[PDB]
């Protein structure tokens, strides 16, 4: 029967918007976490250098080499982070024309078919008036 | 502290989630705005 | 419009365009209610 | 198209292009509309 069908189809398509929307937000939390990273990250790479500047300054060349190796781990995982950041900004842009593209989809889809169903009615409606004047008044009257 | 902390950076995921979110297609309902904007120039230069 | 003039007497083009903004959201309003008042009359000698 | 007209006084072209395609989805809507009107009067003057 097909009301039930075309508004199901119709119901269906509010579930996914939503579920595409969850999406996007999980993936805003993706770059938002890895800046919060990256960010401080690479203010940690400073900060033992900074502790290497302290050997500098007297001492220990045991330490400021030390504090390389500290310095240069985070600088490492920066550069992994800057890595899963482009893998989050692509998968975001894909996301957002997957969405764009999929609410014209659904916008146009429910649209179409509701004007079809509303035009099919006004034709079955139209072809009543030529089925009920087909039930014409020259009937068994005639033989009372 | 750090496990409050690990939901103050939660709020921060909250915030990538707000800016995930915060792209509408809407921005160019500010163009008038700035034309209008504009306009109130145009009387200033009228003032004179 | 006024109050637009008085910072045209001195001080700030700021609010001088905000007072503009105002003056032109009225003056919309005024269109919008001009043509309700349109709508009215039209149903009025409709009524008489 | 008014909002396109926006783009022109200065901005995007890509919104200018994005508002022409509203434009024409607008008025191939209305060619399926004036359409659909023939058969309601002609529908109608079959039931008269």
């Amino acid at each position: 029967d097909p009301e039930k069908v075309l508004e199901q189809a119709v119901i269906d398509m509010q579930e996914d918007l939503v579920q595409l929307r969850q999406a996007v937000a999980r993936t805003i939390a993706e770059e938002k976490r890895t800046e919060q990273r990256l960010n401080q990250d690479t203010q940690e790479a400073k900060k033992w250098e900074d502790r290497a500047k302290l050997a500098l300054t007297n001492g220990e060349e045991n330490l400021a080499r030390e504090a390389l190796a500290r310095k240069k781990s985070l600088t490492d995982t920066a550069a992994a982070y800057q890595t899963q950041l482009a893998q989050q900004r692509t998968m975001s842009e894909n996301l957002r024309r997957n969405l764009a593209a999929l609410e014209a989809k659904i916008s146009e889809a429910k649209t179409k078919k509701n004007m079809l169903q509303a035009r099919a009615k006004a034709a079955k409606a139209n072809a009543e008036l030529q089925q009920t004047l087909g039930g014409l008044g020259t009937s068994s009257a005639t033989s009372a | 502290f750090e496990r409050m902390e690990n939901k103050v950076l939660d709020m921060e995921a909250t915030s990538q989630a707000a800016g995930e979110l915060a792209g509408f297609g809407i921005e160019n309902q500010f163009a008038q705005l700035e034309a209008s904007s504009g306009v109130e120039d145009e009387l200033a230069a009228l003032k004179a």
